[PDB]
């Protein structure tokens, strides 16, 4: 359409109102003139040429022309109220969501900082800068709460910045760390679960886990919290984040990374926490969890990322006294001390609790779920080296796991498994021998060993036999006491030798 | 900041271009931005530095003065009697000379019952003038472009800070004008998770288009041809009763 | 072992199988021992058998479909595991137990509703239909002799049945 103006053509389609540049009578021809052309096709990765026939199938359908406000028009012969309305809404929500605001409440809940500090001979706030956070804490809730954290990054910014922003304004008071909680967390029943699992943006998660990291944190000083359905507030916000264990944690998959963060970091933090992780039965409703035995439904999501779900129980084990578990193989010496617990901390937290050791020692489901999954970690070998030293049947389970794997298990991921068998064959404690036995020898009916898996596996699926040799390579290398049971025991000194040549003959 | 070593040389300076105004810095209109600019960080320079400068408050006032007036301009007509730029800087000018007053000012100004309500006047004559209608409802900014007004914010964060009885009444009446309707005693969400306003800034020179249900293509064309006749246009409005 | 495809035996396994977890519990403990430990051609009884166990719907059938699947507890007799085991060599066991499972449930609700909201079974499933689909493409029945695959129809049939069960 033409305007009417005193000194053009446009756009129009639809909602949308744009410049044309049809002036031009070569794009009349492309657009509304139609017409059979002779096109131009690019397929094929952009290495075929073809040239089709095409019909403009975009093309005129009807035409007004204009001659060259009429009050005869107007003559007989025989409200701006809704235009107002809709216009002063838009004006109003479109300074809500306009970018120079989102950077207008950065400056005023960060500035006013160089107050908030406390005197240095004092470990609170005067009245006055209490007052400044206290009214800055309303707002920063009332405006990120409704729509700061649902604003597009375009916009909003990311939202790392705003937990700086809250973080400035949490710490050193306890009365507006109170009033957060209960005014923001502990009121919707459903805060924790919005923003933790449902919010489908990986800052933003990660933002109000960290926050709920820094409240919990700073609130271990604070007095006993009133309950929200002798408690401290660090108490009841794990409560609550626990809470979603029960129902939603199965329900919103491909969102978890963040939600453990949430525990990985709050263990980072030191011994205070996780005293209170393992109080919480934090390690034991985990190793529930992916075994599906937990408080709630099973994760219905395939490829779910519990990585961070061992991390935490790897952490939070290993911290724990496993002294009535070791036994010493030569007899009549005492278990060795464990050289692979928690460094950074003097002595064990507690005795390792029962229904841990239940799901750990004398059972063996979890045992499986980590080497299956996560084995390529390095959270996951920690645990493993902790609890194999100087414990027989232990030690047999990861063996009988890990030589389970490496022979039936798919042939492009044995590094991840085969990398990790060596810290555990490389443990030098007064089991390492059987270790190295029974990992080239195999256990008896039932799992193979590196050798067997080698001759299943020289005909078909050759890579497998290649790999086990890699990991053998470098095991006999970087291990004497292996070299010393390769050299001194004839058939495995035999076995050896086969393994060799078919290695150089397949080359 | 370097070369002089000494609090000397500014002072000849500040005075110097405070000395230029709606004279010749008025005159350019349009090469006074890298004007305005330097005159925040010779001013910016002064506070962090504590090095301070003699006439602070003289100045100040009459900025205020500067500022009223305008707000009355567009009061009076609907279309701000300077340019945008001047704009920019008497506001960013304010923020810095707002630093060299104490907690008895800047309050004086902002909240205080005899002086010049300064803090109520950017709040709903400057940024927000539109809300104060919808506001009504539920019973023209001076500030038109974002770097003005972005200018606008600075000055009022500048008002609360060191303030708690002018940050007080700027977080109250943001409370009243957008987070009032809800958060009383819970805080409720958007529940869309990447949310903007859907229906777009309408550029100026731009026009209404009409929204298409999947299939209205065929009717929403017909409307837009109808409506840019003129004596459609005007003749079709000027049809009254038809309520 | 003997009696396992004529009729009165089925009727008095489903008759004990009801509501009796410590009957079940050996009725599944043996029927998946025979699945591990038999010819690959006198497989097919005993999965025939095996689904007729896991369809009583009574109060046990989700706990007797997941101790059926997974395994006997921390054990690795099962049939996400059997088909491990002869994933490799003996892949007529696991195409059967695969067999098995496409006819469980394209056959039980409640056998679809464990893989449809479950995850790791839906990842194990997952697992052994893609190694179908990847053997299938490296001409009697897989339920007599031979050793590799026999690619017949039979097989080529069930892998597109059970990638309609995998969205």
């Amino acid at each position: 359409i033409i305007q009417r103006n005193g000194g053009r053509w446009y756009k129009f389609d639809d909602g949308d109102v744009t410049e044309c540049k049809m002036d031009d009578d070569e794009e009349m021809k492309n657009q509304c003139f139609g017409g059979e052309y002779m096109g131009e096709v690019f397929d094929h990765m952009m290495k075929r040429m073809s040239y089709r026939r095409q019909k403009r199938w975009w093309n005129a359908y009807i035409l007004f022309y204009e001659r060259m406000q009429d009050d005869e028009l107007i003559r007989y012969i025989s409200i701006e109220r809704s235009v107002r309305k809709q216009n002063v809404q838009f004006m109003h929500n479109r300074m809500q969501y306009s970018m120079e605001y989102f950077q207008f409440m950065k400056k005023l809940l960060t500035c006013n900082g160089v107050y908030l500090n406390p005197p240095p001979g004092q470990d609170h706030l005067l009245p006055e800068a209490e007052e400044i956070t206290m009214i800055s804490i309303q707002l920063a809730a009332r405006f990120l709460f409704t729509t700061g954290f649902h604003t597009k990054k375009v916009v909003r910014g990311s939202a790392s910045d705003w937990y700086d922003a809250l973080c400035i304004l949490l710490r050193h008071s306890k009365n507006v760390r109170f009033w957060f909680a209960h005014n923001v967390l502990f009121n919707v029943s459903n805060r924790f679960s919005e923003y933790l699992l449902e919010c489908p943006s990986a800052e933003v998660r990660g933002a109000f886990a960290k926050l709920i990291v820094f409240i919990a944190h700073f609130s271990l000083q604070d007095g006993p919290c009133p309950s929200p359905f002798n408690l401290s507030l660090s108490d009841h916000l794990l409560r609550a984040v626990l809470n979603l264990l029960r129902r939603e944690v199965s329900e919103h998959g491909r969102h978890l990374q963040q939600y453990f963060n949430l525990f990985v970091m709050y263990a980072n933090l030191g011994v205070a926490e996780k005293t209170q992780l393992l109080k919480l039965s934090v390690p034991a409703t985990f190793m529930l969890v992916s075994l599906d035995e937990g408080p709630g439904p099973p994760i219905k999501y395939q490829y779910a990322e519990l990585g961070k779900l061992y991390s935490v129980v790897s952490q939070l084990i290993r911290c724990c006294n496993v002294s009535s578990r070791m036994q010493s193989s030569i007899n009549g010496n005492p278990p060795l001390p464990n050289p692979f617990g928690d460094p950074n901390l003097s002595q064990p937290i507690m005795p390792i609790q029962q229904n841990v050791a239940d799901i750990l020692f004398v059972r063996t489901s979890y045992v499986k779920k980590i080497i299956e999954d996560c084995s390529n970690s390095e959270e996951t070998v920690k645990l493993l080296r902790f609890c194999c030293w100087e414990n027989p049947q232990f030690s047999s389970t990861v063996l009988s796991e890990l030589l389970w794997q490496v022979a039936y298990s798919y042939t492009y991921e044995l590094r991840p498994y085969l990398d990790l068998l060596l810290q555990i064959l490389l443990i030098e404690d007064s089991w390492q021998t059987h270790r190295i036995h029974n990992a080239l020898k195999g256990i008896p009916d039932d799992r193979d060993g590196l050798f067997d898996t080698i001759q299943r596996s020289k005909n078909h699926y050759q890579k497998r036999a290649y790999q086990c040799i890699k990991c053998m390579v470098a095991l006999f290398s970087n291990c004497p006491v292996a070299y010393q049971i390769l050299q001194g025991n004839g058939d495995l000194k035999r076995k050896w030798t086969w393994a060799v040549e078919w290695l150089g003959d397949e080359l | 900041t370097r070369c002089c070593m000494g609090h000397r040389p500014l002072l000849f300076f500040i005075t110097l271009l405070f000395t230029v105004l709606g004279s010749t810095a008025r005159e350019r209109a349009k090469h006074s931005g890298d004007y305005f600019t330097l005159l925040r960080h010779l001013l910016n320079y002064a506070y962090n530095s504590n090095i301070n400068v003699p006439n602070a408050e003289v100045l100040l006032n009459n900025e205020i003065d500067w500022l009223k007036r305008i707000r009355d301009d567009v009061k009076r007509t609907g279309e701000t009697g300077i340019e945008e730029t001047i704009l920019e800087g008497h506001l960013g000018v304010t923020k810095e000379l707002l630093a060299f007053q104490t907690s008895e000012k800047k309050f004086h100004i902002g909240c205080e019952k005899g002086g010049a309500n300064l803090i109520k006047e950017l709040i709903d004559d400057f940024i927000f003038p539109a809300s104060n209608v919808y506001l009504q409802y539920m019973r023209i900014p001076v500030c038109g472009s974002p770097p003005t007004i972005n200018a606008g914010f600075e000055l009022l964060v500048a008002l609360a800070v060191g303030c708690v009885r002018n940050l007080k009444q700027i977080v109250d009446s943001l409370t009243e004008m957008y987070y009032i309707g809800t958060a009383i005693t819970t805080c409720e969400a958007l529940t869309e998770w990447e949310y903007l306003p859907p229906v777009g800034p309408r550029p100026p020179k731009g026009f209404v288009g009409l929204k298409n249900a999947g299939a209205t293509c065929y009717m929403n064309s017909v409307i837009q041809q109808l409506y840019m006749i003129p004596s459609i246009r005007n003749g079709i409005l000027a049809i009254e009763g038809t309520g | 072992e003997d009696c396992s495809n004529s009729e009165e035996t089925v009727k008095l396994l489903r008759f004990c199988c009801w509501e009796n977890p410590q009957f079940s519990s050996t009725v599944l403990s043996e029927l998946l021992w025979q699945v591990a430990y038999s010819y690959t051609y006198e497989l097919r009884p005993y999965l025939d058998l095996l689904l007729q166990i896991l369809l009583i719907e009574d109060s046990w059938q989700t706990h007797r479909i997941h101790n059926a699947l997974k395994g006997i507890p921390d054990d690795r007799d099962g049939l996400f595991d059997t088909i491990q085991r002869s994933k490799n060599h003996y892949q007529k066991r696991a195409y059967q137990c695969i067999k098995c499972m496409v006819a469980l449930f394209s056959n039980c609700p409640v056998a679809y509703q464990i893989l449809q909201g479950n995850g790791d079974l839906k990842r194990k499933w997952t697992w052994a239909v893609e190694w179908l689909g990847d053997e299938l493409e490296r001409q009697s029945n897989e339920t007599s002799n031979g050793y590799f695959l026999e690619r017949s129809h039979s097989a080529r049939m069930t892998l597109a049945k059970a990638c309609e069960l995998c969205p």
